[PDB]
């Protein structure tokens, strides 16, 4: 059984995703331009977020040694460690290593033993590191997201063993995108000096960018294969997909949050459970324009209904039934088709959808599992 | 020449976007897409302006492309000709020794607009018998005095002496 | 006889086909650049769905005898294996054991004996090994997906004495093909260190691409071959097209979907019974324009229809051979606001199409051949 | 009179055909690059194929003792008329069979009567057999395509004579050339293996070539020579020209067919009737070029359609009039809508075009030929 969450948020004018230069991020969807919010950007802010603090157990650490002489003490053993981590696949690159480790926050720990094992330093060291961090996953991160850890090679040629370090994935994200045309603007700066007698006449005006859209999010958490990565933990597995739920709903990318300040929260959130993900990313495909009589967050609910809908009388199954709600606060936005109800149960609060979800997957309650 | 090592070295600079840009764009002139143009332009201009000896365009144009789908490391005394010998000299010479060598001498009766196809050939034939090694600048100086004698004659010669060791 | 699926599928934006360097595939079709799809990737998407698990009765595979081994149980065997593989005489060089081998799995089981027969010659279980894999074409997706065997010349002691495993397939698919002009996009990520270093600014900038599209995807089924396949197995035939046409419409490539994820639905299905293949891929020669009235889908698939119906009156015959069924999810697109019906059954829903077709097919019921598993 | 048959077709991405590389066929016209199909193998395409099976009469076989050991088969046939046919004068060079004999398929059995009997000897056998061999071509492919048979003077016997052994070819078809500049792509597959392994560098980056074009096709028939290549048989002739017709337009070359699915029907088809042959490849000496404002097929169409009304204007006598009919499907693409009128029946189906060219042929009908079929083994 899949869980699935759709999400559709209004921002005031934030620039949250910026590409290289500094302009937002933008992508072409039906043939016209959006704003776009990555993947990677959104698990992030989710990763580190506050109500995910508690399960917060893996570090994408890029300087490892440095975080091994951390805990244990004894600085002086990064030039005991480092070249040891040189040893491993980690190919001495031009950073402390070029390759992001992805591994559980407490061996760490462990890794200060191989700090004091210098009887059985060189190839057992590094050996023994190398049995931790292929053996290190056990985190409730680390199994909702991936983990490739493909070491560099030109490492040691006699006896660099490792395991199958990878693990596959419990959560797919799809890049957000608008449901309407996007219009990028430029905030011109510029930067006031504080005594009188800058004696400079030009052109010292700056270019700063953003933009202001309406968002529709995906995510999509395997009910199995999430219990299998945390090895049967399944009060562990409901407590992660409740806190997932928690931080999905109330947490925003901190891009360029101190200038523009747009913590806005979503005002309609779908969750359903199926058999195969469906993305109904599709509705969108017309852009969303604007009428008089209504705003764009109900229109894009009105056509993310009628997407529903449609999906729901289309590809239909006998075997397979799904159960949808459907979370809007205090009813402000029902999920508005004509005098259709699709979803079985309207909900106007968060926890209570959190615990109702909760208690589907098999009598589990946002008390004891935390 | 030093237009052409900066050319080439500023061609490896390259990351995957720019490449698949480049890559894109195989079999088309540089008047027709305006990000391989600028591209290409933000590549190549202030080396002209600067070395007055640097590359024509579209010898630097054919040059761009042929390196961004047959991406080879930039190595000295590994000319294409030097190539061709060694791995002509491994092949039954009743069948596809004369076809090898018809291929590789089409090249004689082209000019530089009609051979970024035969030289995409060359280095499809080249790269399925494990090479990961070209000297560019070498091909890129070969293709920029082309309808001269001597240059000729010294790809024929290297060809005879790679295939007669 | 040929069954012949014509879809049309919007995609968000994602990488589910890439080359060596890590682009998007792309390609050349009426003068303007397309993105593409290829048709190995579809075909192993379909072969490797949830919806064809129960007709999955073939492997490819190139660790042949680690499978041998483990339906055989004694290790030894194992090592003979790889000198009884060695007496096949597949390939030795170039990528290291290579020639992929394609056959049924339970064959495998059959294998297993002709090495754990120690008593017969080595060169005569060689012989026998060459043999049943000569006869292992006894599975829905390998009648389907066709068959490759030519192994090495170089490595043999008595001759060939091979037999024929060759094996014509039923099923066409062709490159996936967008119906526009194709605008491919780079992402600049970078990667976050979570410890505070207070450094890295620059930090090596990446360069991800990605692309959307709204694909144009062709399939045709051979009935006569297919059953000429499978032995004359008709309930088996009809399971297979049915799963098929099902998992084709359920199913898309896993390429880059954890970042990416594009689990779109097709927007129409044409499915049409004809003796000789078409392909409509010559509507969108001319890339679709997007209006501010209309959408990339309703445009594309009023091309299609337009094309469709000129190709139905251009090239009629006495056959009459037009019977074909239009899907869309409860008749959200209709086949064109232009012409009158040009579909026998304008259907709504999946398993009711799939019902149509089997009836079509036979007059079986989709209840009714699904208890033929492989 | 001759038949001429132009045809646009444009095609998917696909490797219809290719060389010992494995890149499709290309050539150099007007200075540029082009994309090439072969003639052998469109012939190829139209010999064996659902719409020519019915007048399918002749083979071309390298095995023909295979075919009559087939064919009789009582005891050893294969040995002995393995042994005639070789002291016939069909010379193993190089220990190659060779020496493609493309007699009509229904003699065979002829000849099988020459091979069944153990008295007739080995000379006078071989005699009669090269007699039976030669004296074998009616058949509406054979009438199309041609036949040559020179046998080596080495293992001729030299009591053996060879009669005329060589028809004229009533069929004339060019190289398929693209209306533009090619542009050849690179596909990078991999092989995956469905049981999970090491996934350390798997390798096996492949190469491979296809390409995408707008093709002109042209052949030529001539109509005086199929009717004498087929000794008297105006039925047979209407038959053989309305079946090449109508599977020349709905069919495609077999080649990675699998892997691509290029089964595009032609978007334009001009057939005229001359005195002499006219090819209309030169109006694509220039590389037609892509705009916003149309696609591939309209340009080529018109380009085409300029050429044809400067053919038409110049070049032009009363003395010999010119009809032509052109055919696009239900009349999506006119011919060139800058002068108009070019052909005279303008039409939007492939049978009735079929049926139109049949009555000017001859006043045949489509219905009232088909039961002149050849042998339909």
């Amino acid at each position: 059984m899949l869980i699935e969450i759709h999400m559709i948020q209004n921002h005031s004018p934030a620039n949250l995703n910026r590409d290289d230069l500094g302009a937002p991020k933008t992508c072409y969807f039906g043939g016209v331009l959006r704003s776009r919010i990555s993947s990677q950007c959104i698990k992030r802010s989710i990763r580190t977020s506050n109500d995910f603090k508690a399960l917060l157990g893996g570090v994408r650490t890029r300087r490892l040694a440095d975080l091994i002489q951390q805990e244990a003490g004894e600085t002086e053993c990064w030039k005991k460690a480092q070249e040891i981590l040189n040893k491993c696949g980690f190919k001495n690159k031009d950073d402390n290593t070029k390759m992001l480790v992805f591994m559980s926050k407490d061996k760490i720990k462990d890794l200060a033993r191989i700090v004091l094992d210098n009887s059985l330093g060189l190839t057992e060291a590094a050996q023994q590191v190398a049995n931790v961090i292929a053996q290190a996953t056990l985190a409730p991160d680390i199994a909702l997201c991936g983990r490739m850890l493909e070491p560099n090679d030109k490492d040691k040629d006699k006896k660099v063993k490792w395991s199958n370090t990878t693990v596959e994935a419990a959560l797919q994200v799809a890049h957000a995108i608008s449901t309407h045309i996007a219009r990028p603007e430029i905030d011109y700066f510029v930067a006031a000096d504080d005594v009188p007698g800058e004696d400079a006449g030009a052109g010292h005006i700056g270019e700063s960018m953003f933009a202001s859209a309406c968002f529709y999010k995906y995510f999509s958490i395997d009910w199995e294969q999430l219990v299998k990565n945390l090895k049967g933990d399944t009060n562990l597995a409901a407590h992660t997909v409740g806190a997932f739920l928690l931080a999905a709903a109330k947490t925003n990318p901190s891009g360029k949050q101190n200038s523009f300040a747009a913590h806005n929260y979503p005002d309609g959130i779908l969750v359903e459970f199926k058999n195969s993900p469906i993305s109904y990313a599709n509705a969108f495909v017309r852009p969303v324009s604007v009428v008089k009589e209504s705003d764009l967050v109900e229109q894009s609910i009105g056509q993310l209904s009628n997407y529903v809908n449609d999906i729901r009388l289309g590809y239909y199954d006998e075997q397979s039934p799904v159960i949808g709600f459907w979370f809007s606060p205090n009813n402000r936005y029902p999920l508005g088709y004509k005098h259709s109800k699709l979803a079985s149960r309207n909900i106007g609060n968060l926890n209570e959808l959190v615990g109702a979800v909760l208690d589907y997957i098999g009598g589990f309650k946002w008390e004891e599992v935390q | 020449n030093r237009g052409t090592v900066d050319f080439i070295a500023s061609l490896e600079n390259l990351k995957e976007g720019d490449l698949g840009i480049l890559r894109k764009l195989r079999g088309a002139r540089l008047d027709e897409k305006l990000p391989g143009f600028d591209l290409f332009s933000a590549l190549w201009w202030p080396l002209r302006q600067k070395n007055q000896r640097a590359p024509k365009r579209e010898v630097a144009w054919l040059i761009a492309k042929l390196f961004a789908e047959f991406r080879f490391e930039q190595r000295e005394g590994a000319t294409l000709p030097i190539l061709m010998g060694g791995i002509c000299r491994k092949l039954e010479p009743k069948k596809e020794l004369p076809r090898v060598l018809a291929r590789f001498d089409q090249l004689a009766s082209l000019d530089i607009m009609q051979m970024e196809e035969p030289l995409s050939v060359i280095m499809g034939i080249l790269r399925k018998h494990q090479q990961v090694c070209l000297d560019w600048v070498g091909l890129t100086d070969v293709l920029s005095f082309w309808e001269q004698e001597p240059v000729k004659r010294e790809w024929s010669d290297s060809f005879i002496k790679a295939y007669k060791i």
